[PDB]
């Protein structure tokens, strides 16, 4: 079942001006 | 440079994001305790490097009780180091796991805060894009403590309601429908953090959860979540009210943060 857990940051960037 | 080693004395561990170690420190010359949130610079890009700066500059447009402090930001051959004001109760995270969950006033009193601090993020024209109980931090240590927003790693400048992509970044069990879907998405996102932030207050786990993350984004975009008896049974429905505004697929109609300080279960106190 769903445990509260620790989750990393991401930053896969792609970001369009 | 060597003005961080001058002038303050590095001492214990307090906690790791995915780039950073964080320790405690005592400015030598007043003997007053600090964060200090050091990057090792040798490993990063010029775009990573322009990254540390713009969440230098966040952080000290943002004054606020409920928003962690910039005290310093010292640059040296091979590292940086972002002087924080020291908050010593431990993250949100580790208080909810060790408690499994709050009760409705703990929770109402917590999401306030935290509502308060993003509110303020946003009338500022800043969007956080991490809203996680890791990146909230707890005043006091126990009981009626302070949340104090940290982390502004990921935050960037939006003006008014306007939504633009401003690329794929976040946390996967908080990232919202629009940014999963690659659409444009602005301070919204953070409402929908908060609200999978309350709602892990309440029960003590995340309305959106899977082994696969694939699947798991797609949970999240189609906002499959629901309230399991036992747990939400005690759990009264203005509460859910307020989470069912916050975990709203559409940004558009989703509740803003102004709007949801007003909410009955927030305010009816
Ligand atoms: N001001 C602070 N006082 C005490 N501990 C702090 C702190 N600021 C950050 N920390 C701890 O260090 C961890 C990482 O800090 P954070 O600002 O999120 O770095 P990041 N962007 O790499 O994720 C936090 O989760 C927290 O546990
Ligand atoms: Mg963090």
């Amino acid at each position: 079942q769903a445990t509260l857990a620790r989750q990393d940051t991401i930053d896969e960037g792609g970001e369009v001006d | 440079c060597t003005r961080f080693s001058d002038n303050y004395d590095i001492k214990e561990e307090l906690g790791k994001g995915a780039f950073s170690i964080v320790k405690r420190c005592v400015q030598k010359s007043t003997g007053f305790e600090f964060a200090a949130k050091i990057i090792n610079t040798k490993k990063l890009t010029a775009r990573d490097f322009q990254k540390l700066e713009r969440e230098a500059r966040i952080c000290r447009k943002l004054h606020h009780p409920n928003i962690v402090r910039l005290h310093d930001s010292i640059q040296e051959e091979n590292y940086h180091y972002l002087v924080f004001d020291l908050v010593t109760g431990g993250e949100l995270f580790e208080d909810i796991v060790a408690r499994e969950f709050y009760s409705e006033a703990d929770a109402s009193h917590c999401i306030q805060q935290i509502l308060e601090s993003v509110n303020h993020c946003h009338q500022n024209g800043v969007v956080h894009r991490d809203l996680k109980p890791e990146n909230l931090l707890l005043a006091s240590k126990a009981k009626g403590a302070a949340v104090k927003l940290a982390d502004f790693g990921l935050a960037i400048e939006v003006q008014g309601d306007h939504q633009a992509w401003f690329g794929f970044a976040g946390t996967p069990g908080y990232l919202s429908p629009e940014v999963l879907k690659k659409e444009p998405y602005g301070k919204s996102v953070d409402i929908w953090a908060c609200g999978v932030i309350l709602y892990i207050l309440l029960v003590g786990y995340p309305p959106f959860w899977d082994e696969d993350q694939h699947r798991l984004y797609s949970q999240i975009k189609a906002g499959a979540y629901d309230y399991p008896s036992p747990e939400w049974d005690t759990v009264t429905p203005e509460a859910k009210n307020l989470i069912n505004q916050m975990l709203t697929v559409n940004p558009n109609k989703r509740i803003t943060a102004a709007e949801a300080l007003k909410h009955p279960w927030i305010c009816q106190r």
